[PDB]
């Protein structure tokens, strides 16, 4: 990018790094010195919750036994994607509370975000020469030529074009994960489930706590039918293997903020020593010595 | 002494968590599809077959595979470092062999012409051709220290035809045909078998005890060692010819007792970008990096066979990569050896070391973007088939996005398909247990051996397989990722996403995408929830939760 773009991205990055380094002990896994601590705490909380047992209350003062099981999602939620909006950070920082009595620097960050919303994408000489050499295929060539009116540059919106917004995107994703956790708590006041997350660099680890029947009886199905007959229409996707529903609600909430969990590069598997060992090794070291 | 200008601010909209709870209730009250897919072994096999059919349909068929070995050489005996005296005593004898062969193709005619030109060089010019640049003298036939001239008078009709031709849509091999795959795997297996064939402080103590004893000693007698040294000498000669003065003149060199002969055509110098150096090689048929199909022609001598390759233009970056091919292969094999020792806890056999060394060497010799992309994908597919639910099919189309040109690509695709199917078949049984993780004993859905890629060994942890694929991926030079295809792809991706943004903006209004969308219109539309679009209420609520 150009110098003013670098200046604006530096302003936003510095402000968000300052506001995010303080919560690095629990949520954001800051590499180098304390990367392992937040993920270790999250895993300890998850294992402690799994060690317990759940007893959902029925209508007639009954207690149905449910098994507390966990499975983990490894996703690069904060990885830069071409389809994104830089304008969504404006309202995010508009009332992200800080210790400053005034609201001067916050307005500066808002203005920087507005300025970086606009951008122009410029052709490269080698690409122009290559396209000038027997452009044959219709769709991509025609759309590419249409995007440049003068044949040299065009207008792009939304994406910061892989600018330095890593900490800002990490904080925003942490905020949306917290929003999803609170929403899941609000929807289910009796299904005391579990959810913890930790973001390291560009990827994040999500812990989902779901419940399954122990005796494989119809008591869970009976409770689901009673709930769905009582006016709680949202229990339809909960009777059988509700961790699908947990992840789907998380994904929809994230998409509400234009954050997409890519089908590629994302793996979900139940508790496994090798899985967690690989995640810890990836968090500890990023560049192989080879 | 600076005052921050007022600029502008944003009024906080009240919003409500209960509204989003209502939306969640409405959204959960229907059928929801899971974006991920289950790994079953049959699923990955079916995906591979369907993608094979789609790739065969999309690209035109091709019956003649292209070339993969950038340099064509052979060795039967041992190799020694090349010197000026060895260079002359090999060039004379090589020209003596060449002048007894009846040409059959125009490239062979050019080779014979160059050999005749060199063997008839004057003693003064021949001596000056092997002189240090501080000592050389300008002559009539030899001008630069290691070059000579060849005008149109000496060229025959065929040679003039090839010079004129050199001076002056995308297909792919049929992957769904077992005959082509079998032929490719047989050829590559023969090449690897030839490569693996043998040729007749306290830290130093530890090194000589373990590494020097079980890696260098084992690989010293391998054919790949001497092949790499020969390729190194060839690359040194080509780099020497790459000078601006020496580029536009002919040249000739020979190595290994006149068995391997190096011919240099006048090529554009490597100072300016987009320049390729043209060279031809003649060698004796034998074990080594030999491909009969890709060879230009074969010449029959007395109880012997002599082969010549086509014109072979290479770039500066790929030339430098070849110059360090042996060292890169050795470092990759040392990394693999260390990882094997860490995983299995013992030392590798001398067959696995030879196999992995041959594989790494062949990867280093043949630098192509297709192989680099394939290994980059394989770096991520192994986690996909190791886990329970993953987006493996999209990774399969990522493998199949590029066309196939050479037999190495077919061989690597076959090996990858076998490995992935085996890994997926392994996942069938998942038993629960109770072992300690961190400070609390918990359950585990642990599946139990992981097959290797370049050898028949079996790993204890798939992190070793990831390290193996990583080492293979980094054997490709950093800079092949700046090819025309990648730049076009990234430009097109950015432009396509910008066009999608413009379409959404014109369909839903400028300010709607600009400032985000309110939630009541989201619930009255149910389509606004997508990428490149955000809900102001969601941002408000996320900010509140973070502020909490």
């Amino acid at each position: 990018t150009t110098l003013p773009t670098r200046c604006r991205l530096e302003i936003i990055e510095d402000y968000y790094d300052a506001i995010a380094k303080n919560i690095s002990e629990e949520y954001i896994s800051y590499g180098g010195e304390k990367k392992i601590l937040a993920i270790q705490g999250a895993l300890e909380k998850a294992l402690r919750w799994a060690s317990g047992e759940s007893f959902i209350e029925l209508s007639n003062h009954k207690f149905i036994r449910m098994k507390r099981k966990l499975m983990y999602v490894s996703a690069d939620a904060t990885k830069w994607s071409p389809g994104d909006n830089s304008a969504k950070f404006r309202r995010f920082t508009s009332m992200l509370h800080n210790g400053l009595p005034n609201n001067k620097l916050k307005n500066c960050v808002i203005d920087a975000l507005k300025q970086v919303y606009k951008t122009d994408f410029f052709m490269s000489r080698k690409l122009r020469n290559y396209i000038d050499s027997m452009e044959s295929l219709d769709p991509h060539i025609k759309q590419f030529l249409d995007f440049f009116p003068d044949g040299h540059h065009g207008e792009v919106k939304g994406n910061w074009l892989q600018g330095n917004l890593n900490k800002c995107s990490s904080l925003f994703g942490v905020a949306m994960s917290l929003l999803f956790k609170q929403v899941w708590t609000n929807l289910f006041p009796e299904l005391d489930c579990f959810f913890e997350f930790a973001h390291h660099s560009d990827d994040a680890l999500f812990i989902y706590g779901y419940l399954e029947p122990v005796d494989d009886g119809t008591d869970w199905f009976l409770f689901v039918s009673q709930q769905i007959q009582a006016g709680h229409l949202h229990w339809f996707s909960v009777n059988t293997e509700m961790w699908k529903s947990m992840f789907n609600l998380h994904e929809h909430i994230l998409l509400l903020g234009s954050i997409k969990i890519s089908p590629k590069k994302t793996t979900v598997s139940p508790t496994n020593a090798e899985f967690l060992s690989t995640f810890f090794e990836g968090c500890a070291v990023s560049i192989p010595f080879v | 002494p600076y005052y921050i200008p007022d600029y502008k601010g944003m009024e906080p909209i009240g919003a409500n968590i209960e509204d989003l709870v209502d939306y969640s209730k409405d959204w959960l009250s229907r059928a929801r599809n899971f974006s991920f897919f289950e790994v079953k072994g049959t699923a990955v096999f079916e995906c591979f077959n369907s993608n094979e059919a789609n790739h065969c349909q999309r690209y035109p068929m091709s019956r003649k595979p292209r070339n993969f070995l950038l340099i064509q050489c052979s060795l039967i005996t041992s190799y020694k470092p090349a010197t000026t005296l060895s260079d002359q005593i090999d060039s004379r004898r090589a020209c003596s062999y060449i002048l007894n062969l009846i040409p059959d193709t125009p490239a062979s005619y050019l080779i014979h012409d160059m050999a005749y030109r060199y063997i008839n060089l004057t003693r003064e010019d021949m001596i000056n051709y092997y002189a240090p640049r501080i000592q050389f003298k300008q002559t009539q036939n030899v001008r630069e220290p290691g070059t000579f001239k060849l005008t149109s008078s000496m060229l025959r009709a065929e040679s003039k035809a090839m010079l004129d031709l050199l001076n002056n849509q995308i297909e792919s091999l049929n992957i769904a045909s077992h005959i082509v795959q079998s032929e490719s795997v047989s050829l590559i297996t023969k090449i690897l078998s030839d490569l693996e064939l043998n040729i007749t402080t306290v830290l130093d103590k530890f090194f000589q005890n373990e590494t020097q004893k079980y890696l260098i000693d084992v690989l010293k007698k391998t054919t790949a060692w001497h092949i790499g040294h020969l390729i190194r000498d060839i690359t040194e000669s080509l780099i020497a010819h790459s000078g601006l003065k020496r580029s536009k003149y002919w040249s000739l060199h020979s190595y290994n007792n006149g068995n391997v002969i190096l011919f240099i055509l006048p090529s554009k110098s490597l100072e300016v970008a987009g320049s390729f150096i043209r060279f031809i090689t003649v060698f004796r048929i034998g074990p080594g990096l030999v491909d009969k199909d890709n060879l230009d022609t074969i010449l029959i001598d007395g109880d012997s066979q002599w082969g010549v390759s086509k014109v072979m233009s290479i770039d500066l970056n790929r030339l430098l990569a070849l110059n360090i091919a042996f060292e890169k292969a050795l470092i990759a094999t040392a990394t693999w050896f260390q990882y094997y020792t860490e995983d299995q806890g013992q030392f590798p056999l001398q067959y696995a070391i030879r196999s992995v060394f041959a594989n790494h060497f062949l990867l280093a010799i043949c630098q192509k973007m297709k192989l680099c992309a394939i290994f980059d994908n394989l770096r991520y597919l192994i986690p996909a088939v190791t886990s329970l639910y993953s987006g493996f099919p999209s990774l399969i189309e990522k493998l199949f996005e590029r066309p196939f040109k050479s037999s190495l690509e077919v061989y690597i695709y076959y090996n990858i398909k076998s490995l992935l199917v085996a890994l997926a078949q392994n996942n069938k049984a998942r038993f629960y247990s109770k072992v300690k993780l961190l400070g609390l004993t918990v359950d585990q859905s642990t599946v139990g051996v992981y097959p290797s890629f370049m050898s028949r060994i079996v790993y204890k942890h798939y992190r070793s397989l990831i390290s193996e694929v990583t080492t293979c991926f980094f054997l490709f030079e950093k800079g092949l990722h700046g090819n025309m295809n990648e730049e076009a792809k990234i430009h097109l991706e950015t432009v396509e996403w910008a066009l999608k943004f413009r379409e959404k903006e014109e369909k839903y209004g400028e300010s709607l995408v600009e400032n985000g969308y309110m939630m009541w219109e989201l619930r009255a539309n149910a389509e606004l929830a997508e990428q490149q679009l955000y809900c102001q209420d969601a941002i408000e609520l996320a900010a509140i939760e973070l502020n909490k």
